[PDB]
């Protein structure tokens, strides 16, 4: 949101995405569950001994969501 | 043509990334992935900016829907309810859940304009009234209204689903008839999709928002419910062939001191 | 334990050793994440009964013989 | 080690098993009185398990803080 701070018709179109990339940051600053994925059915391994599947890939996921939002405006 | 819109509602993935890939990506962990469409407008790309919002999850998605729907956007907003056939209970509960989220969006974000209420509700009665004719009495429609349409993924896996837990027309036709129940009650439709098959999504989205769609019940694997093929009679007809006539119980069917004080008696 | 005559260790300046009052001898190593002795001696019959008064090195790193003199009339190299 | 385990109950979680093993040997020493035959082997078990157990409590304290 800090980075994102008649030819004039594109302003109202880009403002929707620029303002849309801010509501996901209002989840009480933590939310404790910002991860949407899971691992497979483990039989004999170290599944619970590791972090989790989505725990090591959700930060880049939500980090890239805003990039997709920004890259899909001008065209 | 003004600014068209599309709200795809993926239910924990459910091939939504694959669906937007086959139609026209980093990842998806929170939702609200603003995407634009460059759909052939029968001549060229006439800048049919049908904006697509990829909403997934429930962790504060109401603000995402608030920024994803403007004031004048409401008539050209093709909401899409998506769930995958690999988990039938997920589709059955998630379709009601997406309809509830849509009703929350209508009861919270659509309520401030008064003129849009008296105009949009009449246009909703017109749309659900003009959803069914021109195909060649009354279904228990709810109060939800916006351009509604459902999309079910993992449809080219009927052999896998029958090898796992269906193995009878009861489960498959039960899913088909109950999703038809929800589509007739919501004034919606349902276009299935498959892996490298069933190129039928973009048809109703370009059709309703102003390239037509087919309907199939013979294949029983690629079932398309167009705008108008959801009635409160064929639902009971479909779940009657060896299946119970309107059941309410088959849903779950297809779904130091411490130790020393303890040892103090051992010393005796 | 009450270490008595904790002497050096030839060619092991940091691997300090020491005989104790208990009858055992303890070997410390400051660079072993344990200032407590890393090589303790059990108090069995192999070790000494009475207190170990004088642990001492005999020979270089080739024949690093550590005589631990105790008050039992028994020493342990 | 058990005072470092009771005063810091986070260490007690990973210590409990080996702690209870040393406790079992302690209960053996508590149960019998003047058992000349099982005195020395229980002394060896007590000393070896408390030696290893001391290394376990110290090592677990270090690893848990890491």
């Amino acid at each position: 949101t800090q980075v994102l701070l008649x030819x004039x018709x594109x302003x109202x179109x880009x403002x929707x995405x620029x303002x849309x990339x801010x509501x996901x940051x209002x989840x009480x600053x933590x939310x404790x569950x910002x991860x949407x994925x899971x691992x497979x059915x483990x039989x004999x391994x170290x599944x619970x001994x590791x972090x989790x599947x989505x725990l090591e890939e959700s930060y880049s996921a939500v980090m890239g969501i805003v990039s997709e939002v920004e890259q899909y405006v001008k065209v | 043509p003004s600014g068209k819109n599309i709200l795809v509602f993926g239910e924990d993935g459910s091939g939504k990334t694959t669906l937007m890939t086959k139609l026209q990506h980093g990842k998806k962990g929170r939702g609200l992935e603003y995407l634009y469409l460059s759909v052939h407008d029968e001549d060229r790309d006439d800048h049919t900016r049908c904006n697509v919002w990829i909403l997934d999850g429930d962790l504060y998605h109401k603000g995402l829907l608030k920024f994803a729907v403007s004031a004048e956007s409401l008539p050209e907003t093709l909401v899409i309810f998506v769930a995958d056939m690999s988990r039938p209970w997920t589709v059955m509960e998630s379709l009601q859940k997406w309809a509830s989220v849509l009703r929350e969006h209508i009861d919270k974000m659509k309520i401030p304009p008064e003129k849009m209420r008296e105009l949009e509700r009449k246009f909703v009665k017109d749309f659900q009234d003009y959803m069914e004719p021109e195909e060649g009495d009354n279904v228990l429609t709810h109060n939800l209204g916006i351009p509604v349409l459902v999309v079910c993924t993992k449809c080219d896996a009927v052999s896998v689903l029958e090898k796992e837990h269906d193995y009878r027309d009861e489960h498959l036709d039960f899913i088909q008839s109950h999703l038809r129940r929800f589509c007739l009650q919501y004034g919606a439709a349902l276009i299935y999709t498959s892996v490298k098959e069933e190129k039928n999504l973009d048809l109703l989205y370009k059709y309703i928002v102003h390239f037509t769609t087919p309907a199939l019940v013979v294949e029983k694997d690629a079932v398309f419910i167009p705008a108008g093929w959801d009635n409160e009679k064929k639902i009971a007809i479909l779940h009657e062939n060896f299946t119970t006539v309107k059941p309410e119980d088959a849903y779950e069917d297809f779904i130091v001191f411490l130790m020393k004080q303890q040892s103090l008696l051992a010393k005796q | 334990s009450a270490v008595m005559s904790a002497t050096f260790a030839k060619f092991h300046p940091n691997l300090v050793v020491g005989g104790t009052y208990s009858g055992q001898i303890v070997l410390w190593d400051n660079r072993s994440n344990k200032r407590t002795p890393v090589q303790r001696t059990p108090l069995s019959a192999a070790a000494h009964t009475h207190p170990v008064y004088c642990v001492n090195v005999v020979g270089t790193q080739n024949a690093h013989n550590l005589i631990s003199i105790s008050t039992d009339g028994k020493i342990c190299s | 080690t058990c005072e470092k385990v009771e005063e810091r109950n986070t260490i007690s979680l990973l210590v409990a098993g080996l702690k209870k093993e040393v406790q079992a040997l302690i209960a053996e020493g508590i149960a019998l009185v003047w058992e000349s035959y099982k005195l020395d082997p229980y002394v060896q078990r007590l000393a070896e398990t408390v030696f290893n157990f001391q290394e376990k409590v110290d090592d677990l304290l270090i690893i848990e803080e890491k």
